[PDB]
DNA sequence: ATTTTTTTTTTTT
């Protein structure tokens, strides 16, 4: 390979006997070795084994002499070969795995069927039904140990997660699409499909995520191409939903504080090896990260804030090394820092450790609650249509140019490959203009080459929703 | 003697060592009376491919038993020709497509090939054992049996101990100094890991070494390193399979070996006389950069050494940094990549500068962890960091400690250890309140402490304004920059003009003639001669004794004479940028610009 | 550590039998005149030869009298103890003088100190950091340690945490140093707690310790 | 020798 089975239900009864189940993959090992027959000196025949004892010397007939008690000395260059990786799913997930634990199934693969699965899938496959040892203080009486085999897997594809692992029409839908020069502050009622604010932050989102230009030169650097955001204000802004809802719209992950991180170099299993992990600038090389809560979370995993976000300057000394991985990494921030806009207007007192972290970003906009009498009423039933019927699936589909996952992680995603555009000849200091970034963005937000400093200082007028926060 | 195919093998290597390919390139007295002894006559498939592709395939196909073949055809060939690379009657192995570790699927098995990873657990040293050379005092006869392991061929002997009173119980004794053995070594391998998939969790690989094969290297580097295969062990008669790779020769890769033969000196000895290359020198750390850096260009070059008679020696390194936030975090770059294996580090951080603390809470095996040092690859080397105004004060002590010595000296159970370094190391900066430098006070509005004046080697300044009058001059070199970041001035070509009304050249503004003064510059030892002794007496004096007056003497705390180390051995460093077996009046003017500088 | 590669660590198995035991102590930089020992995966010796830290080198441990009927004097010492700096006859001749020594009595059951124990504050561009390297150097049986460092704290030993259990009083720096000097630098900043390990051990040959259940001494 | 633990000291603003 037509019909599945459970787990729960299959035992000596059904020994022997190939099944369809199904479950959700776990992890499992790499490829080590196998093989099938060689020979020895001591007799010079074909190691013939059934399955996948130990023996008469025969090293004996030369005249009376014998020499029993087993010299059987492989010579493996006379050898064969097959595969395994041995692997591991655990059972479903609506089979009452809550008042119960999850019990799961020993595997074996052969010969092709490696570097094939990875965890997180769900699979119908078949088996065997045997197990590994022998019999009748451990076993009280006699008891024994649950594994299978492989045989004819066959996988599911769910539909429409999947380009993750496995047209010029929709180049047509691309491009005579962007050929309107309505996208920059068309798509301020866009990334908010079912909410209203930061409509002109959404007009600087424009130029995120399209980045800007890693535009290195003929001595050594390799500069901040990439760039980042902050937001900060106080809960019931939504801020939550505004990061959850954003994890679908190319590559991220949305937890913040105790509950990845730096590497791990712990062991495993398997003649006790130490191997890794990485870090999640492994995770984020393109991609990029939502993620709340600096302020509250460890202060260990903050060293390696410091060593991405200013240079990339990256590097380890667990075992004594400098394992040096790089990534074209940047984030989105939300906090729920220390008291709004009373502190925000005013001087820099946020964070009690580092005035650093205005420095090396620009675009921090306020989130607030702000009374306005006539939305107060409005955003106090702006919360009966979310509490209520669960209807607002796809109401944004209508919208003229402002949906369309796919097409849109699409129309970026070939985007931020185009070439090497730039611009024209054309406290205002030095980290508000290294703002650049988003004037050589405009060139790939109107899909073009060049682009000037003050048709693009649509960029400057939204920034100084930021500076005003933190001029005085 | 096996079938006797082995012979016409034999045969058939040999006739590669009679002509021209064998009496113009490949061997004799071209190791040989060069007088090395390193067997290994480097071999290229391609030729046997081209003379004998059959036998260009009876290693990847049968890589068993080719092989003391091979050592047969070399040690008759040397003995044919030279006695003396003779005596030595052993294995003598020699030189010779790249798949993952991830991708070795049952199968190369008897295949001689390439996979490329990272060292990480490189282990002990072992000898192990060839023959066993038994004499018999009664009757005295100096007798041999060999041993073997599958390691090297597929014969093995009874492999066991010293054997005895096999013979007849005679008087039946070893000897030593003429059993020999065997260089031993064991290590894994892991890919590199830039490529590595995030859903899935790598493989490593195994392998093993022998006897001029041992680490040159260390575990957490990357080489090219080629193999064949065997496999030992059973498979449930006995117990499951496991395997390794091995047979192998030997690279290095991400080195710069350097078209160096003695044209490059002649080279450096070409543009020797033209003067103030200092100022393309100091245009050599700074094209992306106003501003210092020939004041960087003795960290750069390290030091000088220098001992008493019957005595001891002194260190020799500089170190400095200092201003106002926002060049430092993105200036530091330009040496982590640049000058040989100088290594930044985290700057709030340990498990790595230099602590050990025998930290084996996990696996406990034999070792303690006794080196968690990563300051000591600082030897001889240069370091930069940050989060220097937030640097715990525990190292504070320990810098202390290096600037005054520049040695460790720890006794944490582990051992009562010192070691040498001959290092440097830069910094951070953040004072409390921004922009008060001097009006409010010089010193100390910073957020700092003040023992270190002499242990650092300079007293310098760096500050901000944006401006009026250099308000349009920003933006107009801010853009200049800009474009002169960009081509004609693919995604983006080369960028020449404002290099071209400077009259330079980027081959002779270039990496490798930067560092053609570097690697000769850095064996130099150019002694002083006459005049440095009387004017830098007069002038330290008045420096020691007017630098401390009229609106400066609150930013004039660092007088001390551990300067005048300093104020002489960074024209040293200058005096080996140029080769002059001096120093001079000239370097006396050219190294009192700090001064000036420093606040003039 | 002299002949350790930059990117190395000092590695370190000696067996003898015999009547050459007894030939050396921790710590001796010595010289030792191979057998492995019964996959096929030690060394005997005979002699223990030191030319610093032997016999002939140390103090205590004639031969000179050709020479001593030519020299009778007691200023040339500092002609010829650390001629790196010029000047400052009275602070190397103190020391000379510690260097000297040569004077105690055990009277009614007590002993009285006969060592000499100088202090010294100041900093400018002194350059007290020669005279004690150099005083560590050519002094037999020498040590040193900072104002803190690291595992020692320019001190005695202590049974000071969770890592494992050994109950290791690891003698240190101010253990070892007796018979000889131990050099601290920069004492002022070693710490308050620390001045009443200086107290008990300045009478002389007294480093009580009951913080493990035990009359240690370590003889200082 | 490691896995599953707990306190009693070791040294404190
Ligand atoms: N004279 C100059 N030459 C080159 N670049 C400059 C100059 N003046 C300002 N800049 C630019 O201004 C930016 C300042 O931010 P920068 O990355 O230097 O922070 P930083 O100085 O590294 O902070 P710190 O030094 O405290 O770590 C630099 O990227 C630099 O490119
Ligand atoms: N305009 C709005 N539309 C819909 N829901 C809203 C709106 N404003 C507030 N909410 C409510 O806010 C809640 C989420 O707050 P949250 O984002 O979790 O705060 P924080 O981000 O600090 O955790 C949601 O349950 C939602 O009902
Ligand atoms: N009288 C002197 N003779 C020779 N060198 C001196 C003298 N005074 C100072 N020095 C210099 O002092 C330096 C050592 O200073 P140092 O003693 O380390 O200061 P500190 O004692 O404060 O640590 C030496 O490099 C030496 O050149």
């Amino acid at each position: 390979s037509a019909n599945p089975t459970n787990i729960r239900q299959l035992k000596s009864d059904c020994v022997s006997k190939l099944v369809k189940i199904a479950g959700i993959i776990v992890a499992a090992s790499g490829i080590s070795a196998k093989a099938t027959r060689m020979s020895i000196q001591c007799l010079s025949c074909s190691t013939v084994i059934p399955n996948l004892y130990a023996l008469k010397c025969n090293t004996e007939q030369a005249g009376r002499p014998k020499c029993p008690l087993d010299p059987f000395f492989i010579m493996p260059d006379k050898c064969k070969c097959v595969d395994f990786q041995t692997l591991k799913l655990q059972e479903l997930p609506d089979f009452v795995p809550q008042g119960e634990i999850p019990r799961h199934l020993q595997l074996f693969c052969d010969r092709s069927l490696c570097e094939r699965v990875v965890p997180g899938n769900r699979v119908l496959i078949q088996g065997i039904y045997s197990i590994r040892k022998v019999g009748k203080e451990k076993a009280v009486v006699g008891v024994r140990a649950p594994y299978m085999r492989v045989v004819g897997i066959t996988v599911d594809s769910e539909g429409a997660g999947a380009i993750s692992r496995y047209t010029s029409d929709e180049e047509e839908h691309f491009r005579r699409m962007a050929a309107s020069g309505d996208i920059y502050e068309r798509l301020s009622q866009s990334l908010a499909p079912s909410i209203f604010g930061s409509r002109d932050i959404k007009k600087a989102i424009t130029c995120m995520l399209f980045g800007g230009s890693r535009k290195r030169l003929p001595d050594g650097l390799c500069r901040r191409g990439d760039i980042n955001v902050l937001l900060l204000g106080d809960p019931g802004t939504a801020k939550s939903q505004l990061l959850k809802f954003v994890e679908k719209v190319p590559i991220a992950v949305y937890t913040s504080g105790k509950g990845s991180s730096t590497a791990s170099v712990m062991k495993d299993p398997q003649t006790r090896n130490f191997v890794m992990e990485g870090g999640a600038m492994v995770l984020a090389d393109g991609g990029v990260v939502c993620i709340d809560e600096f302020d509250k979370m460890r202060e260990d995993d903050r060293v390696a804030i410091h060593e991405a976000m200013e240079q990339q300057t990256i590097s380890i000394a667990k075992a004594g090394i400098t394992t040096t991985l790089n990534s074209r990494c940047s984030v989105l921030a939300a906090a729920n820092s220390i008291f709004g806009r009373w502190d925000d207007t005013k001087g820099e007192e946020n964070i009690d450790f580092m005035p650093t972290i205005l420095s090396r970003f620009d675009m921090i906009f306020i989130v607030k609650d702000i009374h306005d009498e006539s939305r107060d009423i409005t955003l106090a039933k702006h919360i009966i249509n979310v509490h209520l019927s669960s209807n607002k699936s796809a109401p944004s589909e209508p919208a003229e140019g402002e949906i369309s996952l796919s097409t849109f992680k699409k129309y970026i995603h070939y985007c931020r490959t185009h070439c090497g555009p730039r611009l024209s000849e054309a406290p205002i200091t030095v980290r508000q203009l290294e703002v650049i970034r988003i004037s050589e963005s405009l060139a790939k937000i109107r899909l073009q080459p060049f682009a000037t400093d003050e048709h693009v200082n649509e960029a400057l007028r939204l920034f100084q929703v930021s500076t005003l926060d933190a001029a005085m | 003697e096996g079938e006797q195919f082995i012979k016409d093998i034999q045969r058939e290597y040999v006739d590669f060592l009679d002509d021209e390919e064998d009496q113009g390139i490949y061997a004799g007295h071209v190791k040989d009376m060069i007088a090395e002894k390193s067997k290994r006559l480097i071999v290229n498939v391609n030729d046997l491919k081209r003379k004998n592709p059959q036998r260009a395939l009876g290693l990847l196909s049968n890589a068993a038993d080719e092989q003391l073949a091979f050592g047969r055809a070399l040690k008759e060939y040397a003995s044919t020709v030279d006695p003396g690379y003779a005596k030595m009657h052993e294995d003598l192995f020699v030189g010779f497509r790249h798949v993952t570790p991830r991708s070795l699927t049952s199968i190369y098995l008897g295949n001689m090939v390439c996979v490329e990873g990272i060292v990480t657990k490189v282990s002990l040293i072992r000898p192990k054992v060839v023959r066993s050379v038994h004499y018999c005092p009664n009757t005295r006869k100096v007798m041999e049996r060999k041993y073997t392991d599958l390691t090297s061929f597929e014969a093995v002997p009874s492999g066991a101990a010293y054997p005895t009173k096999d013979e007849d119980g005679n008087l039946l004794e070893t000897e030593y100094g003429l059993s020999v053995y065997k260089d031993h070594q064991t290590l894994t391998i892991q890919e590199m890991p830039e490529k590595a998939p995030a859903g899935q969790l790598p493989r490593s690989v195994d392998i093993v070494c022998d006897d001029d094969l041992v680490d040159r290297c260390k575990p957490g580097d990357r080489v090219q390193i080629v193999g064949s295969y065997r496999c030992l062990p059973g498979k449930r008669g006995s117990g499951t399979f496991r395997t390794v790779l091995l047979a192998n020769n030997i690279s290095l890769l991400s080195k710069e070996s350097l078209d160096i033969s003695r044209e490059d000196i002649m080279l450096c000895k070409k543009l020797a006389k033209n003067n103030d290359i200092f100022e393309l020198l100091s245009k050599s750390l700074a094209p992306s950069i106003g501003h210092v850096k020939q004041a960087i260009l003795c960290l750069l070059l390290g030091g000088v050494e220098k001992i008493l008679p019957n005595g001891t020696r002194l260190r020799g390194d500089i170190n400095v940094l200092l201003g106002d936030p926002s060049a430092k975090s993105q200036l530091l770059r330009y040496v982590l990549n640049t000058a040989p294996r100088a290594i930044p580090t985290t700057g709030r951080g340990s498990s790595g500068v230099g602590l050990t603390a025998a930290v084996t809470t996990d696996q406990e095996t034999g070792e303690r962890r006794l080196e968690a040092g990563a300051m000591v690859l600082a030897d001889r080397g240069v370091v930069c960091i940050d989060e220097f105004d937030k640097m715990s004060d525990i190292d504070r002590t320990a810098i202390h400690e290096v600037m005054e010595q520049g040695r460790v000296t720890i006794s944490k159970a582990g051992i009562h250890a010192s070691l040498n370094a001959r290092c440097s190391v830069l910094a951070a900066a953040n004072p409390v309140y921004g922009r008060y430098d001097q009006y409010k006070t010089p010193m100390e509005n910073i957020g700092l402490q003040d023992s270190l004046l002499s242990r650092f080697d300079l007293l310098f300044v760096m500050l901000d304004v944006i401006d009026s009058d250099v308000d349009q001059m920003i933006s107009d070199h801010v853009v200049r920059m800009h474009r002169y970041r960009n081509p004609k001035e693919y995604e983006k070509y080369d960028a020449l003009l404002h290099g071209k009304s400077r009259q330079r050249h980027e081959k002779i503004l270039s990496v490798e003639f930067m560092r053609k003064y570097i690697h000769i510059a850095k064996c130099m030892k150019p002694k002083l001669g006459e005049q440095a002794c009387e004017a830098i007496a007069n002038e330290y004096s008045r420096l020691r004794s007017q630098e401390a007056v009229e609106t400066d003497v609150a930013r004039t705390q660092p007088i001390t004479a551990r300067t005048l180390e300093t104020l002489i051995r960074l024209s040293t460093a200058h005096a080996r940028a140029r080769m002059s077996k001096s120093v001079t009046i000239d370097d006396a003017h050219a190294a009192i610009e700090l001064v000036q500088f420093a606040y003039f | 550590s002299d002949q350790v590669p930059v990117g190395h660590i000092p590695r370190s198995t000696i067996m003898c039998r015999g009547e050459v035991t007894r030939m050396a102590q921790p710590g001796d930089h010595i010289v030792v005149s191979f057998l492995p020992l019964m996959g096929l995966l030690f060394l005997q010796a005979h002699r223990i030869i030191c030319i610093n830290k032997n016999d002939e080198i140390s103090d205590k441990d004639p031969e000179e009298l050709e020479e001593l009927a030519q020299d009778d004097f007691y200023e040339r010492l500092a002609t010829s103890l650390a001629p790196e700096i010029y000047g400052h006859l009275d602070v190397k001749k103190a020391l000379l003088l510690l260097l000297v020594g040569g004077v105690d009595k055990r009277p009614d059951g007590m002993k009285i100190r006969g060592n000499i124990n100088i202090c010294l504050m100041g900093d400018p561009g002194v350059a007290k950091s020669q005279l004690l390297g150099y005083i560590s150097r050519l002094a037999v049986r020498s040590q040193y340690t900072t104002g803190r460092g690291s595992s020692g704290v320019g001190l005695t030993a202590a049974v000071m945490d969770p890592l494992t259990g050994e109950m290791t009083l690891e003698g240190g720096a101010l253990v070892l140093a007796d018979q000889g000097v131990c050099c601290i630098d920069e004492f002022d900043k070693m710490a308050d707690q620390d001045r009443t390990a200086i107290h008990e051990v300045m009478e002389q040959q007294t480093i009580s310790i009951a913080k493990a259940g035990i009359m240690t001494t370590l003889n200082a």
